[PDB]
């Protein structure tokens, strides 16, 4: 399903949308990005709530 | 995909806001009131 749908048609999307979209990164131009800064945490609840 | 299918102590909360070994020590002064609590 990745071959038929995802590999074929998005390569057709990349074939068409090539000279329209332009995306570079902060690390491509600087490397001053400190970390993969996104982290996650968990919390609890109270039994009355 | 494995994520598809605690931290009450100070140290795991210290691990977030530190990003280094230096800030790990300065959050121990907040361990005598929050965790110890007289």
């Amino acid at each position: 399903l990745s071959e038929e749908e995802t590999l074929l048609v998005i390569r057709r999307l990349h074939k068409v949308l090539r000279p329209f979209l332009l995306r570079r990164l902060k690390k491509d131009v600087e490397k001053e990005l400190p970390d993969k800064v996104e982290k996650v945490v968990k919390c609890k609840m109270s039994a009355l709530q | 995909r494995k994520k598809r299918e605690e931290e009450l102590k100070d140290s795991e909360i210290n691990e977030i806001l530190a990003r280094n070994d230096e800030e790990m020590a300065v959050l121990t002064r907040m361990d005598e009131d929050r965790s110890k609590k007289e």
